[PDB]
RNA sequence: AACGCGACGAUAACCCGCACGUAGACGUAUAAGAAUAGGCUCCGGCCUCGUAUCCUAGCAGGCGAUUCCUCCGCCGGCCUCGAAGUGGCCGUCGGUAAUUCGCGUAUUGCAAAGACACGCGCGGGAUCAAAUCCUUUGCAGACGACUUAGAUGUG
């Protein structure tokens, strides 16, 4: 709207250091929660389609299958 | 009071200064702008007046006004200025 | 990372006695140097296997070079890079001389257009499109055409930096 | 329908231009890499012209007006060598505007204080008759 | 995605003379002369036919080729001004007020003057002045119909949105009162 | 090639702002005396609201009880928006400080003094070889207009009264180099060519 | 109401300013010229036509 | 006549102290010579005389200059500017100012 | 703007006495404008590049030649320069290696107080041109400050 013409008052960008202070303890507890909740507790995507040689992937996967049960 | 006027400051100066001339172009004739007078007192005026649209229409209007008595000026000098990017 | 070499590191677990003559496993390895072609070695190993390195002992090491660093060939690598969704798989292209120049491109690449760093990139396969129409992305392509020729619109003259003041304006025709 | 345009006219960079280098070496284009990046080899008899097959980048060299006419791409350098020889572009470089301004300045460099005096004195016998001319002009 | 090479073409017909001195282009036809400046846009400018411009961006973005498909069709349509002409012929309609215009040419700085009273029975005039190349003439063909005729497009089509935006109904519904000056026909001289 | 000079003036026409005011703040602290001219045609990057805002939030900033004193004075002028910017990089508050910006003059416009001598270039702050060249890019002398500058039809038109009096004298330099050219030519034939045998070996 | 800087009130007055007291300004002082001029009316460097020299903080003092 | 100078000596400007950001050691100064813009370049200047010459306002040898003398120890940077030791440090105020530097001792 | 600037009016030349001679020179040389997806030009051509162009020899730069009409400076004369003001042309006079010589330079030892002339000021007095105090004024005033007036008159 306005704001080239009657420009607002500016937030301003530099950190207290109390406000910094907070930030760092307000992290690290979230730290201790997760790894706290991970403590409670209660897939591979596949070649890509666009890779060129992918036909000779499967077929050389494969062959390396045929090599799995001769030598087992 | 109004801060356009602030803060109340005496004339540096008893005369008075034009400040801002008419802006001026050469296609009227040549003419002079300002003068010089001094004042002498007030007194009263009856004008009939011409005004379309007011009730005192073609009527007599009892108005104050002011006299300046102006003597003739004369001229002495030719100051000229030149236009520089400090004014 | 820097002067990336591509190293053979040869592996197996210790030998015993009663599993003597072990599996001897291999990986193609992308390393600054030795030292982290050995680490990343035994870093993967242990993803996959049992083989860890106070059981296993590093059979050999050696460098690869290219066979042709003086042709210039089309790259294609597929990856897979860890964000914080997951692990996506993705096939870029670039046109280079060499297998290192390839991932080389790779990592400036995917740390600057997906902000990836080294421990999420996992170079899955890297091959040389040996013959042309394999070639699948655009901007790759548009490098292969025919008689290809363009100018250099808009180039800066290299006017050194201790050179405070010039007297002529300089041109941008060169 | 007559049309008459005046646009920058650049130079094309393309298979078989030679581009002069920082070191006053030449190379000209064997494959295109990038619109950056490209490889050159320029096989030279003169020591001073020459430059070993590799990546040059766009921004180190410099275009120059001579292009071979018909260099195959990705010819080695047994094809570029017989290109340079055949279409002569040692001669055609000595003969440009570029080689005759860096000939010139490799002669600033080697007047030596003794080089210098002479030159002093000797342009001022020149621009004796040079003022004289000025004069009379 | 960083295209090498991009083009587009502009066809030039016979009876034309274009001119390009850095991005100043010019047109004269037979319909007279027209001129714009388009150095905001990096674009080389070649020939490469008898009668065909070419219009290049090299090493640029999908914005830098897009921005050639804009300026072949503003180069054309200086092209097709002075060749064959633009016509606007607007209409106004009226309920009870007969709005009632007068166009005079002014004698200094050649502008026509389109002058508008009675939009609704106001009192006040609506002078609306067009810009350096158009002409405004009332049409005898059909009734209480405007004719505006230039070359300039953007001229043209600029003084026909002022006329249409000055007798605008204000503070009234629109649904009721239709009273107004409107474009109607769009297209050539001939 | 970091060359000492006596006075440098730098033509300050498409010279991005802060990027020429950092130069010249190391010139002058250096020792060097600064002259930039032709203030109100130097550049700013991004767009022109961009610097429309940063100036009105600059006319923000002002002190309560009286602004004559310990007010910030907002200079609406070219050369004054440079010279903040030059100050800013400059420690003004000691003696060192002080000393170097009496070393720097500024001027909108090409004033008759300057306009006989030879205005150098910066090329670490030209607009053509730092901007990219799809960004756009606003004018110092149109910020100032639009913010209380009042003398710009007056640089305007005193700037082209320079450009007529310059094309008068580059024809008259234009017809000194031709007769240096034919003179040279005619000498040459006189010239004793066992000494244009040995000037054209020593490069000269 | 509308305010004594609004635009169209502004457009109004360039229309009185133009139209109407225009022509009585132009009548008025033209009169006064004329009685200004019935009051008026009532080598170069030796002859002082070529001008020259009569009788800084511009450049650093050499 | 000669109309010629007598320069035997290359420019340079007294920049600063060597320094940190709030620490400064006056003892070694740095000198910015005109011309050198690389450290190659500078190679050439160490172990060279400096000089900064100034004027008195009293005569004290029948002349009112007062030099000192220093010479240039090592390389500063990569810009080309070197740091020069004298025997007594250059004063402060001398930021800025010329100081001469000779073409002795010489190894050409 | 009381530490921003301009135009103008009128001034302070005498005589007597006496106190001292660089916020950084060392060739402190260089005017087109404009574009930078273009420009300059002898209209032949040229442009990455100021790595350029002028000047630069002589006891810190002498003396006398041979020889040269080139460059520099001062006065005028006529014109030009006003954004915070200068150059051009002509004429006089002074100087002037573009070529070639002759007689000096030293023992200050390998780098680190005499005479004359000219300015800037101080301390007296005398000669100007003003301002302030003084007396009046009341268009002004907390007090300063301000508007007037006082030398012969239209007081």
């Amino acid at each position: 709207a306005g704001t080239i013409n009657k420009p607002k008052k500016p937030t301003s960008k530099r950190k207290t250091t109390r406000l910094r202070a907070k930030i760092s303890k307000r992290a690290a507890e979230k730290k201790r929660k997760e790894r706290k909740l991970a403590r409670k507790n209660p897939k591979d995507p596949g070649i890509p389609n666009l890779f060129p040689y992918k036909e000779r992937l499967l077929q050389q996967r494969e062959e390396e299958r045929i090599r799995r049960k001769e030598e087992l | 009071g109004s801060l356009a006027f602030l803060p109340r400051k005496r004339a540096a100066r008893h005369r008075g200064r034009v400040k801002s001339f008419p802006k001026d172009d050469p296609k009227k004739p040549v003419h002079l702008t300002a003068a010089m007078g001094y004042k002498a007192g007030m007194t009263t005026i009856v004008r009939d007046l011409d005004r379309p649209g007011a009730k005192a229409h073609k009527k007599e209007v009892v108005e104050a006004v002011t006299i300046i008595d102006c003597p003739p000026m004369v001229v002495v000098g030719l100051v000229g200025y030149i236009e520089t990017p400090r004014g | 990372m820097g002067r990336l070499q591509e190293y053979q590191v040869i592996g197996r677990h210790l030998p015993t006695e009663a599993n003597p003559n072990p599996a001897l496993y291999r990986m193609r390895i992308f390393a600054p140097n030795e030292v982290v072609a050995k680490s990343r070695f035994w870093y993967f190993l242990r993803g996959l296997k049992k083989v860890k390195k106070a059981t296993g002992e590093i059979v050999s090491v050696n460098v690869i070079s290219e066979k042709h660093p003086l042709k210039v060939k089309n790259f294609g690598i597929w990856l897979r890079y860890d964000s914080r969704s997951g692990t996506h798989n993705m096939y870029k292209e670039y046109r280079e001389t060499s297998r290192v120049a390839a991932v080389e491109a790779m990592y400036a690449d995917m740390a600057a257009r997906h902000r990836a760093r080294f421990r999420s990139i996992h170079i899955l396969k890297v091959v040389e499109l040996e013959k042309t129409e394999d070639v699948k992305r655009p901007y790759i392509k548009q490098l292969v055409a025919k008689n290809l020729s363009f100018p250099l619109p808009h180039r800066v003259p290299k006017i050194s930096t201790k050179k405070i003041f010039s007297a002529k304006r300089p041109s941008t025709f060169s | 329908a007559e049309i008459n345009v005046e646009a920058t006219s650049w130079r094309r960079v393309e298979v078989g231009r030679v581009l002069k280098l920082e070191n006053g070496s030449l190379a000209a284009i064997v494959e295109i890499i990038d619109h950056k990046r490209v490889l050159a080899d320029g096989p030279s008899s003169d020591p001073k012209l020459a430059t070993p097959r590799g990546i040059v980048p766009l921004s180190r060299a410099l275009l120059t007006p001579i292009v071979i006419p018909k260099l195959p791409r990705g010819a080695r350098t047994g094809a570029v060598k017989k290109a340079w020889e055949a279409y002569g572009v040692d001669a055609k470089w000595k003969e440009t505007n570029w080689a005759k301004k860096q000939l010139q300045q490799e002669r600033r460099q080697s007047l030596t204080d003794f080089d210098r005096f002479k030159v002093m004195r000797l342009k001022k016998q020149r621009r004796f008759e040079e003022r004289k001319a000025l004069a009379k002009i | 995605m960083r295209y090498i090479h991009s083009e587009e073409t502009i066809p030039v017909p016979e009876n034309l003379k274009v001119s390009i001195k850095s991005r100043l282009v010019t047109v004269e036809g037979p319909r007279g002369k027209l001129q714009k400046d388009l150095s905001h846009i990096a674009v080389n400018f070649s020939v490469v036919k008898k009668g065909v411009i070419g219009l290049e961006i090299h090493h640029g973005s999908r914005k830098d080729v897009a921005a050639l498909r804009t300026v072949r069709t503003i180069i054309n349509n200086m092209i097709i001004g002075v060749t064959k002409g633009f016509k606007y012929k607007m209409r106004y309609v009226y309920a009870h007020f007969p709005i009632n215009v007068n166009v005079e040419k002014n004698a200094e700085t050649g502008c026509y003057e389109v002058e508008i009273r009675n939009f609704i029975g106001e009192k006040i005039v609506r002078k609306v002045v067009m810009a350096p190349g158009v002409e405004v003439e009332i049409s005898k063909a059909q009734k209480d119909e405007l004719i505006l005729s230039g070359n300039s497009l953007e001229a043209v089509s600029q003084s026909a949105a002022d006329i249409q935006q000055i007798c605008k109904v204000r503070n009234k519904d629109i649904r009721k009162f239709l009273d107004g000056i409107y474009v109607s026909e769009k297209g050539n001289i001939v | 090639m970091s060359s000492f000079e006596s006075v440098v003036v730098i033509d300050g026409k498409g010279h991005l702002l802060g990027r020429l005011a950092s130069i010249v703040a190391k010139q002058l602290l250096s020792g060097q005396k600064i002259v930039v001219v032709r203030c109100e045609a130097l550049n700013i990057s991004g767009e022109f609201f961009r610097a429309k805002l940063k100036y009105h939030a600059y006319l923000r900033k002002m002190t309560r009880y009286n602004p004559t004193r310990g007010g910030p004075f907002h200079f609406r002028a070219p050369s004054r928006i440079f010279y903040k910017a030059v100050r800013g990089m400059i420690p003004h508050k000691t003696a060192r400080g002080a000393a170097a910006l009496e070393r720097l003059k500024v001027f909108e416009g090409v004033p008759p003094p300057y306009d006989k001598k030879k205005k150098m270039v910066v090329p670490q702050a030209l607009r053509v070889l730092r901007l990219q060249p799809g960004r756009k890019y606003c004018t110092v002398g149109r910020l100032s207009h639009e913010v209380g500058w009042k003398y710009q039809d007056v640089v305007a038109r005193l700037e082209e009264r320079r450009k007529a009096k310059g094309a008068a004298y580059y024809e008259r330099k234009k017809l000194a180099a031709r007769q240096l050219s034919e003179a040279k030519k005619a000498a040459a034939a006189k010239v004793d060519p066992k000494v244009s045998e040995a000037l054209a070996a020593y490069g000269y | 109401a509308k305010s004594a800087r609004a635009s169209r009130i502004k457009e109004n007055h360039q229309r009185f300013k133009k139209n109407i007291a225009g022509p009585v300004e132009a009548a008025r002082l033209e009169r006064l010229s004329a009685k200004l001029m019935a009051i008026a009316q009532a080598s170069g460097v030796k002859s002082g036509k070529s001008i020259g020299r009569k009788d800084s903080s511009i450049v650093f003092p050499m | 006549p000669s109309e010629a100078g007598h320069r035997l000596y290359v420019k340079g400007r007294h920049l600063s102290y060597q320094r940190g950001r709030r620490n400064t050691h006056p003892k070694t100064s740095l000198i910015k010579i005109e011309g050198v813009d690389d450290t190659a370049a500078a190679n050439f200047y160490l172990g060279k005389r400096v000089a900064y010459v100034y004027r008195a306002q009293k005569e004290v040898r029948g002349t009112k200059i007062r030099v000192i003398w220093g010479k240039i120890t090592r390389p500063h940077g990569n810009s080309g500017v070197v740091r020069a030791k004298f025997t007594h440090p250059l004063p402060a105020r001398s930021f800025g100012a010329s100081v001469r530097i000779m073409l002795y001792p010489s190894s050409i």
